[PDB]
RNA sequence: CGAUGGCCUCCGUUGCCCUCAGCCGAUCGAAAGGGAGUCGGGUUCAGAUCCCCGAAUCCGGAGUGGCGGAGAUGGGCGCCGCGAGGCGUCCAGUGCGGUAACGCGACCGAUCCCGGAGAAGCCGGCGGGAGCCCCGGGGAGAGUUCUCUUUUCUUUGUGAAGGGCAGGGCGCCCUGGAAUGGGUUCGCCCCGAGAGAGGGGCCCGUGCCUUGGAAAGCGUCGCGGUUCCGGCGGCGUCCGGUGAGCUCUCGCUGGCCCUUGAAAAUCCGGGGGAGAGGGUGUAAAUCUCGCGCCGGGCCGUACCCAUAUCCGCAGCAGGUCUCCAAGGUGAACAGCCUCUGGCAUGUUGGAACAAUGUAGGUAAGGGAAGUCGGCAAGCCGGAUCCGUAACUUCGGGAUAAGGAUUGGCUCUAAGGGCUGGCAGCCGACUUAGAACUGGUGCGGACCAGGGGAAUCCG
């Protein structure tokens, strides 16, 4: 597993072709997104909310989304 | 404190191998575990590693010496004489 | 700091084989306070009755296990233990349930 | 040199010539030696590091290398443009930083040569880190409640692989030059061949935090499928302290040797500098850097592993190599009792309690009179405080011999850490002394040397 700490990086990984699916885990006061690429799965931890759903449609069409209920 | 009167070193040995045979070993047990003056590096640091085997322990140097001693005798009049060969044999 | 504590004797007092009065003063007896149980150590610990609803309020630390314990000693010397049985709906509570 | 294929470019495939050069000898020999790389959760009637789920990782391969990044893009001159910036000539460019230990994401290079790792005994002492045990609390669930008990018991977590930080070690570096010698260990040991004192660097970091990771696991309470369900829900998985404690592991240091305590496979670094790249760019050769693509064939895997799966003719009181190891007492992995786990008395039961047995005990008075012979049994026995002879190879004899004490309960005194001659706050077992007290009993079970004087032999 590989952290992801600032912004962009995490949706210039996002958008290789490689990246499988990209999983949503709200827990309190965290909220973590998981792509899971070939070799390592990148996680990146946002702490406040409002970036991580501003960010929500952020990522590209093309790319599944699983939300972890 | 003087913890024994006579005997020394092989006072480990206890009450064997005869007093004669103990207190023939001692000197040369004192002298093997003695520590030497390196020539070289001048402390006080040349331990026997092994038969005949000096080593130092800053120094890091080895020396091949007697068994029980670092010099012998027979090796130093050796030496000198061994010295005034080379000085006679070329003038 | 406050500490708060209730406990839930609704379904015997329902029933009929049990009262909340006996309830409370076997507590305001049998609370001690560093160790005395005299007069609930002064007014340092408050005991209040509503309907079938025990609260019991302090501010010095207490055990939510000490009212639990105290409760099945009331069920034993009372003989309800075969009965009734004391668990835990949410935290700060315990209820009186049988099986 | 000769031929072929692929856009015959550039390379591959050969066939011949030139040139280059050791083998320690084919080959076999270890399911405990060396030997890259997988962990967690779930699942069966019987298999799991192998199946499923999820996270990784090693090795090998790839015409066009799939891609980024590095090699890399600067300076001079004549210019244009107010400048910004843009043209035309030359020149460099196989990386950079730190005084140094050394650091940074890579940072060309052959035959050859050097070195390292693999690759090392036994014992002692000490320190660090884990696991376990222990103490004080918060929860959750159970047990007792005739009286008492804020009570007693169970449970209360995070993998590998990365990143960071503690914490350990350094025979690593820089400044400076020390006697009134200093630093320092349980012991040692260290210093003008550079100590103390400052400031750095490196290695291991199995510990903590984080990514994994709460989504899973577990403990409880409640609803479902009336079932066939990795069913669905709530809550919790918390805060501290100590220890010459035990086990493992890492490290430092010392002792012993007429004992010096493996080899090879495999891998790596360095010295050299034969070669290759491009003429200023679309830069090239080349990359042990990041990501991406493909594969890993063959054989073993069930169970027993022992008072019933092995060998003794057998379900034979024999024999048969190992790892894990709780609480109390206690010096103790001793003996005795208990918890987790296990078992049904060892190839039969019932009723009687004669003799003689086998195995345990106790005996008045005497105390070896028994017997070949104190055979057997019995006495002593731990610990603390006194005391300890002849002889001696001077080390021993020696626990010589011989004495006194030992319970319970209530106290006193002494022996330490952290924070701000003092004050406050924490604390772990010890040692000594005293009083009181019991039908003189106190190493109360268990554990646990009888002694002395001589002769012979070794
Ligand atoms: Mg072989
Ligand atoms: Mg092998
Ligand atoms: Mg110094
Ligand atoms: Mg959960
Ligand atoms: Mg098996
Ligand atoms: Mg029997
Ligand atoms: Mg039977
Ligand atoms: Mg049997
Ligand atoms: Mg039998
Ligand atoms: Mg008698
Ligand atoms: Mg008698
Ligand atoms: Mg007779
Ligand atoms: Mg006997
Ligand atoms: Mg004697
Ligand atoms: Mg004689
Ligand atoms: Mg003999
Ligand atoms: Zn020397």
């Amino acid at each position: 597993p590989r952290k992801i700490e600032e912004i962009k990086d995490f949706l210039l990984t996002a958008r290789r072709k490689d990246a499988k699916s990209v999983k949503i885990k709200k827990n309190k006061d965290n909220v973590k997104f998981k792509v899971r690429c070939s070799r390592y799965l990148y996680t990146l931890v946002i702490t406040d909310k409002e970036k991580a759903e501003k960010l929500k449609q952020s990522l590209p069409p093309g790319l599944a989304v699983k939300e972890l209920k | 404190a003087k913890r024994t009167k006579k005997v020394g070193i092989v006072g480990k040995y206890g009450t064997r191998y005869g007093a004669s045979l103990r207190k023939m070993v001692k000197k040369i047990e004192i002298s093997q575990h003695a520590k030497y003056t390196c020539s070289f590096c001048g402390k006080t640091k040349m331990k026997r590693r092994a038969v005949g085997i000096w080593h130092c322990g800053s120094c890091m140097k080895t020396v091949a010496g007697g068994a029980w001693t670092y010099n012998t005798t027979s090796a130093v009049t050796v030496k000198s004489a061994i010295r005034r060969l080379k000085e006679l044999k070329d003038q | 700091q406050l500490l708060k504590f209730t406990l839930d004797c609704t379904h015997p007092v329902e029933d009929g084989i049990m009262d909340a009065a006996n309830f409370e003063q076997f507590l305001q007896e049998r609370i001690k306070v560093n160790g005395k149980a005299g007069n609930l150590g002064g007014g340092v610990v408050s005991l209040e009755r509503s309907k079938s609803k025990i609260t019991v309020t302090s501010e010095v630390p207490f055990s939510k296990r000490y009212l639990k314990y105290l409760t099945k000693k009331y069920l034993k010397k009372n003989n309800l233990r075969d009965w009734l049985r004391v668990v835990a709906n949410t935290k700060e509570s315990y209820e009186l349930r049988y099986f």
